[PDB]
């Protein structure tokens, strides 16, 4: 696979830099380089297809080397050499197919196509170019055991999971207090919730806690703090926890008070926030600690007195709110994002050949139920395959 | 060279430096005691040498506990750090009257 | 084009690397690049402008050729190639902005300024070094007839419609079906709603449908659903079509059920998406089809009771809905997104130097016109400009 | 500065290019370099550290060179390679991150560190390979007095700010008349709002006027203007100026009329939009003015009629809004944004030793305070900052 | 990293592969690889210690050499040579504990310790002696990406965790229904107790269940399971869920029936059987749930007729109990165990010299919390140092 | 010797000491602050006691160093040597107790019995070296 | 059986020893083996698979000897020996699964899969390096 | 570190020897005024530059 991004990168440099005109130097690295190739791919058979709806296709390579004596690039020599490029292409296109339609629970950081198997060996170590993108290079320094971190703009690492909390309750719903989060892929929305306003509460003030873990780590993670709900801030209905019944939902909102972020490793408060909401930093955490309190105002106009009454007959309900939202990361594991289509490409291979779900991956690749039971074996899975994708994506135009 | 003593039964001496445990003179020590100045302990030896042990230690740090700062108590109380937070709840649950 | 490209990208190249006291063997052959740069150059002049606000400017030539003999850069050969390079930077910002701003109805894939149209001469198509960007290269490409595609990040691919149809309507309108939409940048929030809440109809449930059409075809979608309609969930006063009468909306959001997405190409099914929200993939689409059912509790508390009556004056509407988000896409023709700064530069040259509206586009550049007719003739003029675009961005930041 | 970056770079360029097998015409100028290096820094001792918990480290360099005169690189010169990275990689980490934490309140350009400083002599001016990136590209410019530039994808220019302003009050709450907004990272968000639709207002017309300065000049944005305020239509309890008790918001919505947003430079209308709504192109400005309108419906159905009486008590206050989104932008410093991930960089290091509260920054880079008080000291320093953030980005993720 | 293990072994095979008499041919080549341990070591000023209280220590190192041409041992050599022998064996513990308490956030797979950073420089790298010992390999497996694992004998796997399942219960205390289980090291002992003796649940039986998830993947283990619990077999006192007072509990045993373990992996069922106890095998697994039933007798006997009505009044109540003990198993991740010192090395050297504290490791290596937030990156650190705590049990204790 | 070495206070699961001769476990009881009814039975204020209680705390070492040996739970030199004494009915000699009993063995442990148990084991590991 | 005991412990003492920059001499009796193995094994077929859900693989030997030339180890040395250690290493993962699913009665001390048995053959009998275990 | 908070309104922050004009942290403020001893402002800062 490594030899495998070094064909990539090198047929790409191909279609890129010979075009008519340009000066022999100029594509000097670049030459020494394809027919190199011609010397190790010439007369060596490869055979794919015998996994999923991946024809049989039996390969063997016969094209001569390219023209060294002449200066500046004309049509005949890029047109010549693009009818071996297009062969190329398809070739290494259908092999990266080939490890993306399987998967292993044996360790899935060896190949696993019969092809790059044999490709792996000695008689073809002789295929390198360079690596420059941070797939490859990412590969490299991890079957290294170095220094490894990917750069994610707007990732998924919350399992998109909606619900709530019952503290205080009865069957006719005209006494609740709770509390209601959705974490929906990088956005985290809670919301407390109170119908009596404190009334028996010590001193006015109800508490709020809400937890949630991490699939994988991150460091020096930039997030963004807004302190409402934009989302749990209409009148609504919803069920019971036991589908029998519904209750109603008339927010009113306040504003939190003593709001409280706690971005934890391993039970060490790493960053403390109070109150600081715009752009914030977690220099590391992988677990995060939301607290606050409802506090009842102290004093009350006309139209706040009518809301909320002493009185047991109660109206609407007073709720604090917090939301956040993930907007970059350095992490030690892939994860699908805002902009990659990597999980794209692996999806629409995958959907094109109708490959019967394996032992590990869920079926239809749904992200959720994917991160759920996020494994060592499936991490090493996961950054294999989209390894494979990226190899992909910086082939197909 | 400090000296600690209390009705509890038992009796200490140890360094500033270093909290590895001297053993005990009665001579020096009444005199020491019946002059200079008596610091209340409010943080015994146990907690002292456990404090040593699975915490870090500043010198610093060391000079302010022996004289039962209060900045380094409450910063320690806030901290979480729980084996503080024993020995002074013990101390609570002796005002039991 | 490609030409223009190739001095943008190479002037790049230079005016980073052309520094005292560095090695020449880093940029030696950059050295002979731009001595060819001078040698194609010197001997003509060029003229730019004639229209607009734009001062007629005239171009000469005079460099002599770069110094080899010295081992490390002085000061006074980097200050010598900074004089040279200024006056380039110059000329190409100038050819830039006269290309920007020439169009026409008929062959809007060539050049349209005299001094481009000369440098689309075989003895300036020597000047080359490489094509690295994404836009020359897909230019390169879309030249030589093949598929290509643009990765974008939050495409504009849908032009801002926000219009409602009723399927029951009153002179009172208190008993009004219907359907709102907002479509703006990548934003659908589609939300269906009824006043009768359920209690008409077979089935005890009420079905809505929306679609949208695209004029282009994306690949590579990252796709949210966000089960509700956000902007369309607050009381409103909204005029009627007619503009007789405005009518009012006090709504309350259900839980949607049995939502079913599809993603089709030519009305042909390619992604089906039931039960399901949070991330998921769009190989290839052109059409997106939103459906969901209203279902009335069958079971419901005395605040849900009296919520709606079973009896006609209705006092609370029922509504439903969602919210489609692209976090990114790729597409076969060129798109306005959301972190371009492109189309901005196109406008700006334009009004700042005036140039009478013509009928290439809307005047200022209405972006929701040019996406609501959008035909691939604009799309190509369009394609062009960004290319002279991206080549303008490289020298003047 | 520049040699920092420069080895940086340089050693970047190696890492990505050293490999086994690959001809040594491929990498010739980079082996050439790297013994260059070695040669240049060797006899040379430093000490990076001395202040918060970043420990003192020192470093020797007694390196000779690797110019083994071979056909295909090989694995001997792959280790002989890779040792010396990780050497220099952790050289440059440590150097670079005492760089960051120490400061100066005058001179916010200078180097700060003995080492640093060190490394501005003429004696290090020997190995300038290449300086290829927009960071130092701005850092080479401004060395070179010319108008620096940064391309930012949703610069939070706007420094976080909830206010409200009322143009007409009522101590019990019942005839306020004012405007509200939310500058929350890139977002205006603008609300204003009656509660008699006028009635006493001269012409059945209300005016509301809206003006928001930057922290500098900003260049070059793409807009997008949607005409209902998302947040200020939700019923609210909003606290009294004097902090004493609260008032109810309960809020319809209308359209907004005659909107005219514009931006102006020094006082001046440079670029203005009228029943224009979507996405705009502002091209350099100060100030961003929003004037729009409450009109009262000419005329009613039922429902409106109910909805305002004319009769004094109103129920259901009138409001409009705007929401304003700059998605991308040009500018003449640094600024934060989504993109870079350099203040979550800068903070992590800051953070992780636990340096004492820089005397230039606001305590925690908490950066709406950061923004606020945006000052020449700030520039130079954040300036600093983010540039070497940007280069130690390169090798370390 | 493995230069250190060189250094150890190599001085183990000094004090003790060289005594009175020998023939040269024996050691010769552990002669020789001494003699060029020493013309390596010397001439590399050292300063090791200065953490904590660990005195900062000056080191050079100045020795003849070996005897290279001998026939029989003799005293002289020997004498001559123990002095620098203990030399360097005091060096390298000091090199063990000056590497033994430092922390890293972010890495862990390359030096941190100064002399030791120094010492895994390339040009030392003449010392290898051989590598053959359980840590050094996995760490030097590791490295180049393989199958790893420990052998455990009796691993400390299962947090420590008393905790108790409720399923009926009531304020008054007499009718409780529930599980106990706890969990220490490598055994879990679990109890099912039913104060009803199943008399009023459905079919005259009652179910009973327990999960246990993990925090990392073990293979190939052996899991001793005997069914009679004996830690929750006696009258009890326990305090309440919430706690405002205690309760009682005094059960009887009786013997389980159709009862099933499982070993899953990943959510799916690798090890399922059926009321087989004594020894059973798990081979890829990391959860473990166990699931079982009590049945009311179908015919009884006088003891039994008195204590088991069908009425409101119980005094004996009944329970059924599960013995679950992992002594052998192979893992991935390092386990302190309870067949070496390492992790009491650990902990000695922490308390031994008042290491600064940060949240890389829970505060004093207590294993309980650590093993709580098993985290990679503490995992990464910790077998750092557990190889470098085993390599010094190589020497001295 | 009498001095602490090592201290820790409501510590539960593992823990290590570094060097030790006397171990030492100083616990309380406390009655509960209050009782539900049944457990307000077994408590009454009176003399007449029917159910006794206790806490009761368990202490094993699984991994230990000692500069004397001793005989351990992973080998088989004490077994292997008592052994051979049983084969060939040895009369006791005065050094060692009869029975070659571990416990009474180590009550009174004073150095030439170590010194002729160091012996004795060398010589039985030499022995198992041949027969595996 | 002891030859395939030889293998393991030969390809364990390699990784543990045959790492970058070693001393030739130290591993030299080492090199010499492992040259040994290569020329006893050169040249023959192994063959598993075929019971269970076990895969059918095949097993060709045409890894050259390694050479002398060096005074310590060397990273290329490293990488064209340990890319065939791999390929030995998964053949006696083959060998030792063919093995251990295998079955007899009153015949236990005798070899039971078809590799083992071929490997009973006259010429194999150079591979009995150490019987340590 | 210096800081000096008025009834006013007035707040500053600043080192000892140059008495440079230094930002607020009301954490730090908070950290601090809490349990050691407080110093009566006779000389205010401004009279000090």
């Amino acid at each position: 696979m490594d030899v495998l991004y070094s064909l990539s990168k090198t047929l790409k440099d191909a279609r890129d830099k010979i075009v008519e005109g340009t000066l022999y130097s100029n594509v000097s690295d670049l030459i020494q380089q394809f027919n190199q190739m011609i010397i190790t791919m010439n007369g060596n058979e490869f055979q794919t297809g015998g996994i999923g709806n991946l024809p049989i296709r039996n390969w063997n390579f016969n094209f001569g080397l390219l023209g060294t004596t002449l200066l500046n690039l004309d049509a005949n020599y890029v047109e010549t050499a693009r009818n071996t490029i297009d062969y190329f292409v398809d070739f290494v296109d259908n092999v990266c197919m080939d490890e993306m339609v399987r998967e292993s629970q044996r360790n899935g950081i060896a190949p696993q196509s019969d092809s790059l198997r044999k490709l792996s060996a000695i008689k073809f170590k002789r295929i390198n170019f360079d690596n420059s993108s941070e797939y490859i290079e990412n590969w490299n320094l991890q079957n290294r055991r170095q220094r490894t971190g990917f750069t994610f703009h707007k990732p998924n690492i919350f399992p998109y999971s909606a619900s709530f909390t019952l503290n205080r309750s009865q069957p006719a719903h005209d006494n609740l207090m709770g509390t209601m989060w959705l974490n929906a892929g990088s956005e985290i929305q809670v919301a407390g919730f109170d119908y009596s306003c404190a009334i028996n509460a010590p001193a006015n003030i109800q508490q709020f806690e809400h937890i949630v873990p991490l699939r994988r780590v991150l460091t020096t993670a930039t997030i963004t703090l807004l302190p409402d709900a934009e989302r749990f801030s209409f009148p609504r209905v919803i069920n019971s926890a036991d589908g029998a019944t519904t209750w109603f939902f008339n927010p009113v909102i306040l504003r939190p008070n003593n709001v409280e972020v706690e971005f934890l490793l391993n039970g060490q408060i790493i960053n403390t926030y109070q109150a600081r909401f715009g752009t914030i930093v977690a220099r590391n955490f992988d677990t995060i600690r939301l607290s606050f309190q409802l506090m009842r105002p102290p004093n009350m106009t006309p139209a706040v007195a009518v809301l909320f009454p002493n009185a047991q007959p109660f109206e609407h309900h007073a709720t604090v709110g917090l939301t956040l939202r993930i907007e970059s990361a350095v992490c030690e594991s892939v994860l699908a994002d805002a902009s990659e289509t990597l999980l794209a490409n692996v999806t629409s291979v995958r959907q094109e050949y109708a490959i019967p779900v394996g032992p590990v991956f869920p079926p239809g690749m749904n992200w959720t139920d994917l991160i759920t039971n996020y494994s060592p074996s499936r991490e090493d899975n996961l950054q294999r395959v989209f390894t494979v994708a990226s190899i992909r994506s910086m082939l197909i135009k | 060279d400090v000296f600690e003593a209390g009705i509890d039964g038992k009796f200490f001496a140890y360094k500033v430096d270093t909290f590895e445990e001297i053993p005990f003179d009665v001579q020096k020590f009444a005199d020491l005691v019946t002059d200079s100045p008596v610091i209340s302990a409010i943080i015994d030896f146990k907690t002292l040498k456990n404090l040593n042990d699975n915490y870090g230690i500043s010198r610093q740090q060391a000079f302010n506990l022996l004289r039962s700062d209060p900045r380094v108590l409450r910063e320690f109380i806030n901290q979480d750090n729980p084996i503080i937070r024993n020995r002074i709840e013990q101390l609570i649950m002796q005002c039991r009257l």
